[PDB]
């Protein structure tokens, strides 16, 4: 009858890092390997952690590496071993017809236009994303990126980024190890506050070793927010492919299950009683496999 | 100033739209900081009294070529992405004005305590009893969260809209767009 | 981390405000993370036998 497994455990596939902030001046971004790190600094109001850039330097640093990986619709639980061999045919059946190069494309996006930069994009005269092909240690290619010209709503085709696109398509695929180094300097201003990510003495910064960060979930969240998709109102651009597609700025969970496009009844639909959706739907369903989870019922 | 030019905040996944305001606030300060004089003055239109709420709209009355100079100007790269303008328009009429000003508040007696041993050589008890814990009083109304550049602190610009009029009287705008004595078209 | 809800709902939850009340809530974790320093590629793990 192939019902759905009860466990199914996709491992994340677009595994980044985190992206550690330095700090330093505009005009010397090709000499940004020694600036000197951003470090979060208490300061008293209550106390508060709070990072800026020094006084001298205007220009936000943020680098962080990224692992394509390949291989998405394989999981890494299944309990019913015919449900995952049917979900192995769907997700051949999607990548034989149509490979990896709607959404290599929009993650090529997010990661050229810096919304990993997240809060540090918001007023920022210039930013500048260098994503380097690491292979065997050294630049295999090398990008360089307006973050700016390059907006956050609309995905525009370009030469570099479909270069891009490409490489993220065979890092997805499986033919290919691809590693990227995503560089992104953001020209605030000199001493200006820049905002790391935050933890859970009323505001925490997050550091690795005396040096700001941002997680490398919220790098991940602004990779995947390539959602387009969804029943759109009210003028919101691109959200992250999250199941019951939702956000919190909102309050409100778009894709919601009372209209058939949330990921588990499209995907039920699509492997089961082979309903395959929408080619925009199943790159969305295709973007929840490679966005990794815990899915499968209890 | 017969010309306008509406502001829209987008919806955002990431950002409120407080903050938005904050971060467009503050860039349009810049701004005028940059372009100098005292022709320019803001509006909030769909601003809510009730729950004391900027809106997401921020309207800029000017001059015709004040508000061409400032839509080819710098300052919004990388608020684009956020916001969708108009186009400088002619206001109607017959429109009511009403006064939008900077409102600040003593909502620190600390800061009074410094500025009283500062001015009249007073301890730290006799400023205490002099100034008690009642006087801290705070605001009902909308606000935006700025940082300054001279110094380094965080404050929050109150931001109060008047009582409607039927005519303007003269007078300039600060380099904030909020009023000194002049009036800005409300509709 | 922080996470929303995008576990299967059980057909109970599936309300549209109930959803959004959901959502609105998000849970908070601490995880232990291990991680590779930012000047260093290569993970040795070593053991004996």
């Amino acid at each position: 009858i192939l019902s759905t497994a009860s466990v199914l455990a996709f491992e994340r596939k677009l595994d980044p890092s985190d992206a550690l902030m330095s700090a330093g001046a505009w005009a010397q971004r090709d000499a940004s390997q020694e600036w000197p790190a951003v470090t979060v600094r208490e300061k008293s109001v209550q106390t508060v952690d709070v990072a800026n850039l020094p006084s001298d330097a205007d220009t936000l640093k943020v680098r962080f590496t990224l692992r394509v990986l390949g291989g998405a619709g394989t999981p890494s639980a299944c309990n019913d071993a015919a449900y995952r061999d049917k979900l192995l045919q769907t997700v051949a059946t999607y990548v034989n017809d149509q490979g990896f190069a709607e959404l290599a494309r929009r993650y090529a996006h997010n990661l050229a236009n810096a919304r990993f930069l997240w809060r540090n994009r918001v007023g920022a005269e210039a930013v500048e994303v260098r994503i380097n092909h690491i292979r065997q240690g050294e630049v295999a290619r090398a990008w360089r990126f307006d973050a700016l010209a390059i907006g956050l709503r609309d995905f525009k085709a370009d030469a570099e980024l479909d270069a891009l696109a490409e490489l993220i398509a065979s890092g997805l695929s499986g033919s290919g190890h691809v590693l990227l180094e995503v560089v992104a300097f953001a020209r605030i201003g000199d001493g200006q506050e820049v905002f790391p990510s935050q933890e859970l003495k009323s505001k925490t910064l997050y550091s690795v070793r005396d040096a700001a960060a941002i997680h490398s979930q919220k790098i991940g969240n602004a990779l995947r927010t390539i959602d387009t998709w969804y029943p759109d109102e009210d003028g919101l651009g691109p959200i992250a492919v999250e199941p019951y597609g939702s956000v919190t700025s909102q309050g409100k969970a778009y894709r919601q299950p009372k209209q058939k496009l949330d990921f588990y009844t499209l995907l039920d639909n699509w492997v089961l009683r082979d309903e395959a959706p929408a080619v925009e739907q199943q790159h969305y369903v295709i973007a929840n496999l490679i966005r990794g989870g815990v899915f499968g019922e209890a | 100033m017969d010309h306008y030019l509406d502001i829209r905040l987008r919806p955002d996944p990431e950002f409120p739209p407080a903050q938005l305001m904050s971060v467009l606030f503050g860039k349009l300060h810049q701004a005028l900081v940059a372009q100098g004089g005292d022709r320019i003055g803001v509006s909030f239109p769909d601003l809510d009294e009730s729950r004391s709420r900027l809106g997401e709209r921020l309207r800029i009355h000017a001059s015709a070529d004040d508000l061409r100079a400032l839509l080819a100007r710098p300052w919004l790269e990388g608020l684009r992405d956020h916001l969708q303008f108009g186009e400088p328009a002619v206001v109607p009429h017959p429109t009511p004005y009403r006064q939008v000003s900077r409102v600040q508040a003593k909502s620190n007696p600390e800061r009074l305590r410094r500025r009283l041993m500062r001015r009249h050589d007073l301890s730290e008890e006799e400023a205490r009893k002099r100034i008690p814990d009642t006087v801290a009083r705070a605001l009902d109304l909308p606000f935006v969260t700025l940082r300054s550049q001279s110094t380094g602190q965080h404050f929050r610009l109150f931001i109060r809209h008047g009582p409607l009029q039927v005519t303007a009287e003269e007078g300039g705008f600060t380099c904030y767009g909020l009023s000194k004595g002049g009036f800005v078209p409300w509709f | 981390v922080r996470g929303t809800i995008s576990n299967r709902l059980k057909t109970k939850d599936r309300d549209p405000a109930k959803l959004d009340a959901s959502i609105q809530s998000p849970n908070l974790q601490t995880v232990d993370v291990a991680n590779l320093p930012s000047d260093a590629d290569t993970l040795k793990v070593r053991f004996t036998l």
